[PDB]
C-alpha cells in the first residue's frame, strides 16, 4: 500500500515517476536517475556526491571524525545491482514503517507538510520557494518542475552518518520559522549499528551475549522524525545544545548534543530539556504559526501556477490546522496548536517507534554505537515488512534473536570502524599511564543547562489559569482523530531556470575537541583497574592472571577480583584427563564468585564491585559493603550532583470585596496552582537526577557488565594455552568446544547482572529519594506554611462575604495544606524497571524515615542521611555485643545530640509525624524515684517542642505548642507484680501525632493512651534533639535505648506492628529482658507454663533426673517493688557444637551443647532416646561420661513456616533426627524435665504457650535481685 | 592530683561567704563534686553534690535554700555560696571527687568555717620555765602557755620544726571568758639545758600573730 | 533521711586483736545489685580516708587487714589483725540515696600495758601575774590508760571548777597520753597564799604523787 510500484533501477525513464532530475545545487550539477516512491517523495539510489561540493573524495578524510564508529567504503552503491538492492530496501523499509499505527501517520504527517510559499518580495502574493522543488527531466528532453517534502539519497563519505538535509536562504530560516524545506535524508539501508545492552536480562533471561544490530527501520524513523520538524519549521535552534563540563580528569574530552536530537530521541532522553526550556520552544514556534496566519491574510494574489489562491490557502490550512472564519481570514488555535505540536515532538520519537517494531534498541543517546554490520533486509528469509530481523515461528522469533549479531550471524557482517580504539582519548597518570577511550568517559551535564522560575512569585486570581502522559492508549486517540486521505495535490507550476541554485543550509561552527590531555592523579582510578583486567590479546601463553596491580605492568597484566583461590586454582598447571575436570570445576567458581550477594533500601548489595572499579572514593579494602551501608549510593558517583532549590515564590490573594463567588474561585484556583507547584519541583527533581546521577550509574553498569566479560574472556583464554599444548593425540579424545564453555559463562554472567542492575537500580533511586527530593520537599512545606497563612487571612478579612462557608473553608484549607502531596515516580517516568524498583523501596515504611540512628563501621550513623551531626558524649556506652545498644547514665558527659540539616528541616514537621523506638528500664529501686519525672529524648525551643520522659512505673509522650499549653499521654505499668512483660525488659514504643487529632502512644504493636492535641498548637520545630537522663535524681539510674527512629507521617495501626515484627531480629534467639541470648554464659531458666517454679536437679548421672519445683521466692522493696524471684534453681550454658559464627549469638537453627551448673560443676545435659514411649527424661550427665547418648540441642527461635515462638531447645539423637523438644512431664507425680516429640506436633498447629516454653535469665544490674 | 579548699574564716551570723574548692590534676569536668562538714569534734555531714555539668544540685535539708553550689569546669573550681549563716553551720568545710559509681575518694584538707558575733584577737604566748628542783631525771620538760586568742586555730613548733621529738601540744579548751588556752610542752635531758637553747614558734595566723618565745630558767 | 546507726560507739584493744564495727541502716542501702555503703577512717587534722566502697570493694592503696562484708541494712568493718596506727574514729557512708548520710562514728582506741605518768608542775609566768591573772599548769606526760584523777591543793585547800583538763591524742609509737590540768586564779588569790601543789592519781602509781612549789 504505501508504495504502490514495485520499481527497478533498470526501469526506463518515463517522466513521472522514474526520471533523470535536478536538484538545487551550487552552479551547474548533471542530472540524477531518480523513482518517485510516493507522493512528494522521491528516492536517489546514489551515493551523495553534490550537496555538499566541500567533500570531493568519498575517502575518510584526512583528519578523523569525532564519531565514536565511522566507516567509509568509496566503492559503496558504485554498480547497478547495488543501485537497484537500494532502491528495494528503502522501500521495504518505508512499507515497515507505514505498517505501523504510529508510523502509518508520521508518514501522512510528511506528504501534508508541503513547504510554505514563501518567496514573495510583496507582501500581498503568495510565490514558491525554489528550492524546495526539483526539475524532471522527461523522455523528449523538456523539463517539468515538481514539489517535493522529502528526498531520500545515499550517503556521503562516512557511509553511517545519516542527516537531514536542506537547502538554505538568504534571510529566512525555513526549518524554525514554521515554514518548512525539502528535506534530504542521507541514508542507506545497507548497514547498521551495533550496540550493546545490559538491562533486558531482567525480563529475558536466556538473552544473547555480544552485540545487537539496531533496526535500520529505527535508523530511518529516527530521520523521518527531524524531517517532520523541519518541513513544519518546527526545528530547535542547532546552535541549542546540551553543555557538558568537560575538564575534569573523567569527564568526556567532547560530545556535542543538540536539542532537537534530544526532542527527537524521546523516551527518557527528551526528559533533560527542563519545562522553561520547553515551553519557550512551545510559544516560540505558536507565534510563528501566528506569522503565516497573518501572511496567508494580507495575501490576495499568488503567481507561477495555476492553481486558485483558496486553492493553496486552503493547502496550508490543512497542514498548519489552521481556523477560518466566514470572512476567509485564518487564525491559529492555542488548543489545536498545542495538539499538533505534542504530536510532532512528544509522540513522533525514537523511543515511540521502539515500541511499535518491538525491537531491541539502545535507550538514550548515551548509550554509544560499538560496531557497524553489513546487512540485506531485501530477502524474506532475513527480513520481514512485519518483524524485521525477529523473524516468526523461528528461533529468531523469541528474545530479540534475531537482532543477537552472534546468533544471526549469517545476517550481519562485520566491518571495520574506521575510528580508531584511541583516535580520540584522555591520558590518565599516577604520581604509568593509560590512553582512554573519549566516549567511555563520563558525562557531565553544565549546571546551565537546568533552568527554572521557581523563584518568582505569582499573582492569584479569580481569573487564574487551571492546567491540564504518553501512553500507547494516547498514541492511539491521535491516531483516532486523524484524516487518512485528502492527499495534498501534485499540481503544475510554472517551470524554474533548469540550473535550481541552492546552499546547503549553512551549520555551526563547531569545534574540534582538544585530544588528549595528560592528567597526573593520586589514586588508580576505576579505569586503571578496568584496563588491568584487560590483555593482550594475544598469543604465547602469558596470561598469568592475578590481582594486586601493577599488574598492568606485563601481561600478565590481568588482574582479577576473586581470590588466591581462583587465580591459584587456574595459574596451575593442569592436564590432560584432568582437563576437564579443571573445566567442570572452573565453571562452578565462575557462578560462586560472580552470583555472590549479601540497611533496608539498598537490599541487595555485590561486594566485588568495590575490587573490580575500586569504588570510587576507591580507597580500600574491599569491604565495599561497610563504605556502603556507612554513605549510601554517593559512594558510587564520580561527581556529586549540587541540588539548588531555592525559596520558592509564594502566592498573593487578589480580593474582590463584597463578592462570594469571586472570593471562593480565588481560593480554589489558590489550592490547585500548589498541586501544580509541587509537580513542577518534583519533576524538576527528576529530570536533575536523569541527567546527572541515573547516568552515572548506568555508566557503572555497562563497567561491571565490561568487567565480567572481561574476566570470562581471560580465563577462556587461559583454559586454551593449556588445552593446546596437548593432546593431540586425544585432543581428539576429549573433543571439547570453547563454544559451548562460552554459552556456560554467559548464562554465568547475565545471571550476575541480573543481580547488579538490580542493586544499582536501588542505588540509583535511594539516592533520588534520600539526598534529592528531601530538598524539595522542605521548600514546598515553607512554601505551604506561607501560602496557609495568606489563606487563612484571606478568609479571615472576607468574613462578611463569606457568612455561610467560613468553616467549610478553613477545613478546606487545613486540610489541603496539612498534608503532603505525594511523590510518584511514575508521573515523571516511563521506565517500568525504575518504577518497580521505586514501588519496591515505597512498601518499606523505614526508608521514608526522616531519621534512622544505626550502628555502623564504628560510629551511631543516621541511615536516612538527614541529621547534619551526631555528638556522642565521652561516657556514653555501646554494647559489645550489639553495639546498637546504647547506654546512657546520670552524667551529664553520657549523652547523644543530633542535628537535623538546615536545608531539610520545616517549621511544620512535626504536625503529622511519628517516633519509634526500643528502650529497657532497670527497675526503680529507691524513693526518691517514686516522684521523679525526669526526660530522655528532649526536642524543645523555648519552651515548645516534644519530648519523652519517665516517672515510676510509666513512659511519658508531651507536646508543648506554641509557649504553653501542653498535651500528654502515658503508659503506666506496676512494679508490684510476680512476672512483668516490662520492667528492665526491651520494649518497642512508638508514639503517633496528628496535629488535627490525637497522639497515641503503643506499646510492643499495641495501643495503649490517645488524646486530643486539636487545641494546639503550632509546635516550634526543634533542630535538636537530645539524648540525655534529665531531671533523675538517682544518682545510680540508666537507660538503655535502640534503633531510634523519626517519621513524617502518622502511622497506622498495621504499619507499626510490620516495624514491630522487623525491628525483632527474629533469626536470633533473646533471652528474657531482651538481649541476644549468648554461648557461654550462666542463665536461670522460667518455664512459662509453670512460672512459679524453678529446675533442680534430684541427682547427677544417668540415675538422677531434672525436675521443677516450687515455689520461686519473693523480692521486694518496701514501697517500691513486689516481684517473684528469677534468679533460682540450676543455672544452664549453651555450649559451642557446630558454628561458624566467629562470634557468641545463638542464632535460629544452631546446633548445640547444654551445660548445667550443679554447685559450681558443669555437667552435660542428655538421655538415653530409646527408652520406651514419647518422653524421655532428662538427666545431668558427667561430661566425659555422655557415651553415645543423646546431647545435640537445636536452638529454634521461629517455627518453620516462620511464625516465631518461646520453644527453644529441640533435642536430637546421634543420627540427626529430632527426638523432641525440652519441656517437662506431669500431671501424675513429679515434674521431671523430658524431651517429647509431642511439643514438635503441636507448635506447627499453634502458637500457644507449651510445657517446652522457656525463658533464659541472665543476672542483670537492672534487676537488682541479690543471688 | 590534689584539691585545695580556700574561702574559710571568721562572720556574723546572718551573713555570708564563698568557698572555692581548686581542683588538679585530674577529669575534673566529668566528676560529680560533694561538700561534707564537720562541726569541731563532731561527726561528718553532706551538704551538698553538684553534677559533672553544673546542672543538677543536691542539698541536705539542713542547709537547702540557704546554700549554693556551683562550679565552673574551665578554671576546675568548685564554689559554695553560704549565706544567712547560723551559729551550728560552724564546721570544716571539705570538698571530694565521686568516683562513678563507687564513692567519694579525694579529698582536700578542709578549711575552718567560723560563725560568731565574737572577734578577733591575737593570743598571748607565756613561757613555763622548767623548774629548778629538778631533776632527776633524766629528763626535765619545759613549754608555752597559749592564752586568749580567737579564734581557732594557732599552731606551735619548736625551733623552727626542728625540735620535734618528746613534743605535745593539746587541744584548745574554749574557756569561760569565750576565748581559746592552748599549751605545748617538750620533754629534754637536764644536762643539755644552759647551753642548748629552746624557742617556741606559735602561730596564730587568724590575726597574722607570729609569735617566737625563747623559755629557759 | 537514710539513718545509720554505728555500733559499738567506742571500742578498746590490743594490737593484733579483731576489731569488728558493725553499721545499720534504717532503710535498705541496695540498688541496681550493688549496697553502695562505705567506710571512711579519719585521723585527728586529717581529711576522711576512703578504705572500703560499695560494701565489700577495698580501695586500692589500703592494706588487706581491711574487709568490708553486708548488704541491704546490716554491714561491718573488720580489721583482721589490728595495728596501733589505727586509733581512728571509723565512719559507715550510704550512697544509695540523698540525703546520703553517715554514721554516727565508732572510736577505735588501741591498748597497751599499764604506763606511769611523769609529773611535771609549772609556775605562772612573772609576765602573767603583771597582766592579773595567774595560771598554773600541771603536765602528767607519757601515761596509759587515760583514766587520772588531778587534784589541786593551795595550802591543802581543796580547789574545784577553776581548773580545766586537755589531753593529747594517743601518741602511736607507744599508745601514750599526756594531760595538761590548769588552774586559773585572779593575781590577788594566787599572791595570797604560798605553797601550790598537784596530787595525781593513776593505775601505775602505787601511791598518789604530789609536785609543789611555793613562790620564790
Ligand atoms: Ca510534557
Ligand atoms: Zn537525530
Amino acid at each position: 500500500p504505501f508504495v504502490n510500484k514495485q520499481f527497478n533501477y533498470k526501469d526506463p525513464v518515463n517522466g513521472v515517476d522514474i526520471a533523470y532530475i535536478k536538484i538545487p545545487n551550487v552552479g551547474q550539477m548533471q542530472p540524477v536517475k531518480a523513482f518517485k516512491i510516493h507522493n512528494k517523495i522521491w528516492v536517489i539510489p546514489e551515493r551523495d556526491t553534490f550537496t555538499n561540493p566541500e567533500e570531493g573524495d568519498l575517502n575518510p578524510p584526512p583528519e578523523a571524525k569525532q564519531v565514536p564508529v565511522s566507516y567509509y567504503d568509496s566503492t559503496y552503491l558504485s554498480t547497478d545491482n547495488e543501485k537497484d538492492n537500494y532502491l528495494k530496501g528503502v522501500t521495504k523499509l518505508f512499507e515497515r514503517i507505514y505498517s505501523t499505527d504510529l508510523g502509518r501517520m508520521l508518514l501522512t504527517s510528511i506528504v501534508r507538510g508541503i513547504p510554505f510559499w514563501g518567496g514573495s518580495t510583496i507582501d500581498t502574493e503568495l510565490k514558491v520557494i525554489d528550492t524546495n522543488c526539483i526539475n524532471v527531466i522527461q523522455p523528449d528532453g523538456s523539463y517539468r518542475s515538481e514539489e517535493l517534502n522529502l528526498v531520500i539519497i545515499g550517503p556521503s563519505a562516512d557511509i553511517i552518518q545519516f542527516e537531514c538535509k536542506s537547502f538554505g536562504h538568504e534571510v529566512l530560516n525555513l526549518t524554525r520559522n514554521g515554514y518548512g524545506s525539502t528535506q534530504y535524508i542521507r541514508f542507506s539501508p545497507d548497514f547498521t549499528f551495533g550496540f550493546e545492552e545490559s538491562l533486558e536480562v531482567d525480563t529475558n533471561p536466556l538473552l544473547g551475549a555480544g552485540k545487537f544490530a539496531t533496526d535500520p527501520a529505527v535508523t530511518l524513523a529516527h530521520e523521518l522524525i527531524h524531517a517532520g520538524h523541519r518541513l513544519y519549521g518546527i526545528a530547535i535552534n542547532p546552535n541549542r545544545v546540551f553543555k557538558v563540563n568537560t575538564n575534569a580528569y573523567y569527564e568526556m574530552s567532547g560530545l556535542e548534543v543538540s536539542f532537537e536530537e534530544l526532542r527527537t530521541f524521546g523516551g527518557h532522553d527528551a526528559k533533560f530539556i527542563d519545562s522553561l526550556q520547553e515551553n519557550e520552544f512551545r510559544l516560540y514556534y505558536y507565534n510563528k504559526f501566528k506569522d503565516i496566519a497573518s501572511t496567508l491574510n494580507k495575501a490576495k494574489s499568488i503567481v507561477g501556477t495555476t492553481a486558485s489562491l483558496q486553492y493553496m490557502k486552503n493547502v496550508f490550512k490543512e497542514k498548519y490546522l489552521l481556523s477560518e472564519d466566514t470572512s476567509g481570514k485564518f487564525s491559529v488555535d492555542k488548543l489545536k496548536f498545542d495538539k499538533l505540536y505534542k504530536m510532532l515532538t512528544e509522540i513522533y520519537t525514537e523511543d515511540n517507534f521502539v515500541k511499535f517494531f518491538k525491537v531491541l534498541n539502545r535507550k538514550t543517546y548515551l548509550n554509544f554505537d560499538k560496531a557497524v554490520f553489513k546487512i540485506n533486509i531485501v530477502p524474506k528469509v532475513n527480513y520481514t515488512i512485519y518483524d524485521g530481523f525477529n523473524l516468526r515461528n523461528t528461533n529468531l522469533a523469541a528474545n530479540f534473536n534475531g537482532q543477537n549479531t552472534e546468533i544471526n550471524n549469517m545476517n550481519f557482517t562485520k566491518l571495520k570502524n574506521f575510528t580508531g580504539l584511541f583516535e580520540f582519548y584522555k591520558l590518565l597518570c599516577v604520581r604509568l599511564c593509560i590512553k582512554v577511550n573519549n566516549w567511555d568517559l563520563f558525562f557531565s551535564p553544565s549546571e546551565d543547562n537546568f533552568t527554572n522560575d521557581l523563584n518568582k512569585g505569582e499573582e492569584i486570581t479569580s481569573d487564574t489559569n487551571i492546567e491540564a502522559n504518553i501512553s500507547l492508549d494516547l498514541i492511539q486517540q491521535y491516531y483516532l482523530t486523524f484524516n487518512f486521505d485528502n492527499e495534498p495535490e501534485n499540481i503544475s507550476i510554472e517551470n524554474l531556470s533548469s540550473d535550481i541554485i541552492g546552499q546547503l543550509e549553512l551549520m555551526p561552527n563547531i569545534e574540534r575537541f582538544p585530544n588528549g590531555k595528560k592528567y597526573e592523579l593520586d589514586k588508580y582510578t576505576m579505569f586503571h583497574y578496568l584496563r588491568a583486567q584487560e590483555f593482550e590479546h594475544g598469543k604465547s601463553r602469558i596470561a598469568l592472571t592475578n590481582s594486586v596491580n601493577e599488574a598492568l605492568l606485563n601481561p600478565s597484566r590481568v588482574y582479577t577480583f576473586f581470590s588466591s583461590d581462583y587465580v591459584k586454582k587456574v595459574n596451575k598447571a593442569t592436564e590432560a584427563a584432568m582437563f576437564l575436570g579443571w573445566v567442570e570445576q572452573l565453571v562452578y567458581d565462575f557462578t560462586d564468585e560472580t552470583s555472590e550477594v549479601s540497611i533496608a533500601d539498598i537490599t541487595i548489595i555485590i561486594p566485588y564491585i568495590g575490587p573490580a572499579l575500586n569504588i570510587g572514593n576507591m580507597l580500600y579494602k574491599d569491604d565495599f559493603v561497610g563504605a556502603l551501608i556507612f554513605s549510601g549510593a554517593v559512594i558510587l558517583l564520580e561527581f556529586i550532583p549540587e541540588i539548588a532549590i531555592p525559596v520558592l515564590g509564594t502566592f498573593a490573594l487578589v480580593s474582590y470585596i463584597a463578592n462570594k463567588v469571586l472570593t471562593v474561585q480565588t481560593i480554589d484556583n489558590a489550592l490547585s496552582k500548589r498541586n501544580e507547584k509541587w509537580d513542577e519541583v518534583y519533576k524538576y527533581i527528576v529530570t536533575n537526577w536523569l541527567a546527572k546521577v541515573n547516568t552515572q550509574i548506568d555508566l557503572i553498569r555497562k563497567k561491571m557488565k565490561e568487567a565480567l566479560e572481561n574476566q570470562a574472556e581471560a580465563t577462556k583464554a587461559i583454559i586454551n594455552y593449556q588445552y593446546n599444548q596437548y593432546t593431540e593425540e586425544e585432543k581428539n579424545n576429549i573433543n571439547f568446544n570453547i563454544d559451548d564453555l562460552s554459552s556456560k559463562l554467559n548464562e554465568s554472567i547475565n545471571k550476575a547482572m541480573i543481580n547488579i542492575n538490580k542493586f544499582l537500580n536501588q542505588c540509583s533511586v535511594s539516592y533520588l529519594m534520600n539526598s534529592m527530593i528531601p530538598y524539595g520537599v522542605k521548600r514546598l512545606e515553607d512554601f505551604d506554611a506561607s501560602l496557609k497563612d495568606a489563606l487563612l487571612k484571606y478568609i479571615y478579612d472576607n468574613r462578611g462575604t463569606l457568612i455561610g462557608q467560613v468553616d467549610r473553608l478553613k477545613d478546606k484549607v487545613n486540610n489541603t495544606l496539612s498534608t503532603d502531596i505525594p511523590f510518584q515516580l511514575s508521573k515523571y517516568v516511563d521506565n517500568q524497571r525504575l518504577l518497580s524498583t521505586f514501588t519496591e523501596y515505597i512498601k518499606n515504611i523505614i526508608n521514608t524515615s526522616i531519621l534512622n540512628l544505626r550502628y555502623e563501621s564504628n560510629h551511631l550513623i543516621d541511615l536516612s542521611r538527614y541529621a547534619s551531626k551526631i555528638n556522642i558524649g565521652s561516657k556514653v556506652n555501646f554494647d559489645p555485643i550489639d553495639k546498637n545498644q546504647i547506654q546512657l547514665f546520670n552524667l551529664e558527659s553520657s549523652k547523644i545530640e543530633v542535628i537535623l540539616k538546615n536545608a531539610i528541616v520545616y517549621n511544620s514537621m512535626y504536625e503529622n509525624f511519628s517516633t519509634s523506638f526500643w528502650i529497657r528500664i532497670p527497675k526503680y529501686f529507691n524513693s526518691i524515684s517514686l516522684n521523679n519525672e525526669y526526660t530522655i529524648i528532649n526536642c524543645m525551643e523555648n519552651n515548645s517542642g516534644w519530648k519523652v520522659s519517665l516517672n515510676y512505673g510509666e513512659i511519658i509522650w508531651t507536646l508543648q505548642d506554641t509557649q504553653e499549653i501542653k498535651q500528654r499521654v502515658v503508659f503506666k505499668y506496676s512494679q508490684m507484680i510476680n512476672i512483668s512483660d516490662y520492667i528492665n525488659r526491651w520494649i518497642f514504643v512508638t508514639i503517633t501525632n496528628n496535629r488535627l487529632n490525637n497522639s497515641k502512644i503503643y506499646i510492643n504493636g499495641r495501643l495503649i493512651d490517645q488524646k486530643p492535641i486539636s487545641n494546639l498548637g503550632n509546635i516550634h520545630a526543634s533542630n535538636n534533639i537530645m539524648f540525655k537522663l534529665d531531671g533523675c535524681r538517682d544518682t545510680h539510674r540508666y537507660i538503655w535505648i535502640k534503633y531510634f527512629n523519626l517519621f513524617d507521617k502518622e502511622l497506622n495501626e498495621k504499619e507499626i506492628k510490620d516495624l514491630y515484627d522487623n525491628q525483632s531480629n527474629s533469626g536470633i534467639l533473646k533471652d528474657f529482658w531482651g538481649d541476644y541470648l549468648q554461648y557461654d554464659k550462666p542463665y536461670y531458666m522460667l518455664n512459662l507454663y509453670d512460672p512459679n517454679k524453678y529446675v533442680d536437679v534430684n541427682n547427677v548421672g544417668i540415675r538422677g533426673y531434672m525436675y521443677l519445683k516450687g515455689p520461686r521466692g519473693s523480692v521486694m522493696t518496701t514501697n517500691i517493688y513486689l516481684n517473684s524471684s528469677l534468679y533460682r534453681g540450676t543455672k544452664f550454658i549453651i555450649k559451642k557444637y557446630a558454628s561458624g559464627n566467629k562470634d557468641n549469638i545463638v542464632r535460629n537453627n544452631d546446633r548445640v551443647y547444654i551445660n548445667v551448673v550443679v554447685k559450681n560443676k558443669e555437667y552435660r545435659l542428655a538421655t538415653n532416646a530409646s527408652q520406651a514411649g514419647v518422653e524421655k527424661i532428662l538427666s545431668a550427665l558427667e561430661i566425659p561420661d555422655v557415651g553415645n547418648l543423646s546431647q545435640v540441642v537445636v536452638m529454634k527461635s521461629k517455627n518453620d513456616q516462620g511464625i516465631t515462638n518461646k520453644c527453644k531447645m529441640n533435642l536430637q539423637d546421634n543420627n540427626g533426627n529430632d527426638i523432641g523438644f525440652i519441656g517437662f512431664h506431669q500431671f501424675n507425680n513429679i515434674a521431671k524435665l523430658v524431651a517429647s516429640n509431642w511439643y514438635n506436633r503441636q507448635i506447627e498447629r499453634s502458637s500457644r504457650t507449651l510445657g517446652c516454653s522457656w525463658e533464659f535469665i541472665p543476672v542483670d544490674d537492672g534487676w537488682g535481685e541479690r543471688p | 592530683v590534689q584539691l585545695q579548699e580556700s574561702g574559710g574564716g571568721l562572720v556574723q551570723p546572718g551573713g555570708s561567704l564563698r568557698l572555692s574548692c581548686a581542683a588538679s590534676g585530674f577529669t575534673f569536668k566529668y566528676d560529680y563534686m560533694y561538700w561534707v562538714r564537720q562541726a569541731p569534734g563532731k561527726g561528718l555531714e553532706w551538704v551538698a553534690t553538684i553534677s559533672d555539668g553544673g546542672s543538677y544540685t543536691y542539698y541536705s535539708d539542713s542547709v537547702e535554700g540557704r546554700f549554693t553550689t556551683s562550679r565552673d569546669n574551665s578554671k576546675n573550681t568548685l564554689y559554695l555560696q553560704m549565706n544567712s549563716l547560723r551559729a551550728e553551720d560552724t564546721a570544716i568545710y571539705y570538698c571530694s571527687r565521686y568516683r562513678y559509681d563507687d564513692a567519694m575518694d579525694y579529698w582536700g584538707q578542709g578549711t575552718l568555717v567560723t560563725v560568731s558575733s565574737a572577734s578577733t584577737k591575737g593570743p598571748s604566748v607565756f613561757p613555763l620555765a622548767p623548774s629548778s628542783k629538778s631533776t632527776s631525771g633524766g629528763t626535765a620538760a619545759l613549754g608555752c602557755l597559749v592564752k586568749d586568742y580567737f579564734p581557732e586555730p594557732v599552731t606551735v613548733s619548736w625551733n623552727s620544726g626542728a625540735l620535734t621529738s618528746g613534743v605535745h601540744t593539746f587541744p584548745a579548751v574554749l574557756q569561760s571568758s569565750g576565748l581559746y588556752s592552748l599549751s605545748s610542752v617538750v620533754t629534754v635531758p637536764s644536762s643539755s639545758l644552759g647551753t642548748q637553747t629552746y624557742i617556741c614558734n606559735v602561730n596564730h595566723k587568724p590575726s597574722n600573730t607570729k609569735v617566737d618565745k625563747k623559755v629557759e630558767p | 533521711e537514710i539513718v545509720l546507726t554505728q555500733s559499738p560507739a567506742t571500742l578498746s584493744l590490743s594490737p593484733g586483736e579483731r576489731a569488728t564495727i558493725s553499721c545499720r541502716a534504717s532503710e535498705s542501702v541496695d540498688s541496681y545489685g550493688h549496697s553502695f555503703m562505705q567506710w571512711y577512717q579519719q585521723k585527728p587534722g586529717q581529711a576522711p580516708r576512703l578504705l572500703i566502697y560499695r560494701a565489700s570493694n577495698l580501695e586500692p592503696g589500703i592494706p588487706a587487714r581491711f574487709s568490708g562484708s553486708g548488704s541491704g541494712t546490716d554491714f561491718t568493718l573488720t580489721i583482721s589483725s589490728l595495728e596501733p596506727e589505727d586509733f581512728a574514729v571509723y565512719y559507715c557512708q550510704q550512697g544509695n540515696e540523698v540525703p546520703f548520710t553517715f554514721g554516727q562514728g565508732t572510736k577505735v582506741e588501741i591498748k597497751r600495758t599499764v604506763a606511769a605518768p611523769s609529773v611535771f608542775i609549772f609556775p605562772p609566768s612573772d609576765e602573767q601575774l603583771k597582766s592579773g591573772t595567774a595560771s598554773v599548769v600541771c603536765l602528767l606526760n607519757n601515761f596509759y590508760p587515760r583514766e587520772a584523777k588531778v587534784q589541786w591543793k593551795v595550802d591543802n585547800a581543796l580547789q574545784s571548777g577553776n581548773s580545766q583538763e586537755s589531753v593529747t591524742e594517743q601518741d602511736s609509737k607507744d599508745s601514750t597520753y599526756s594531760l595538761s590540768s590548769t588552774l586559773t586564779l585572779s593575781k590577788a588569790d594566787y599572791e595570797k597564799h604560798k605553797v601550790y601543789a598537784c596530787e595525781v592519781t593513776h593505775q601505775g602509781l602505787s601511791s598518789p604523787v604530789t609536785k609543789s612549789f611555793n613562790r620564790g
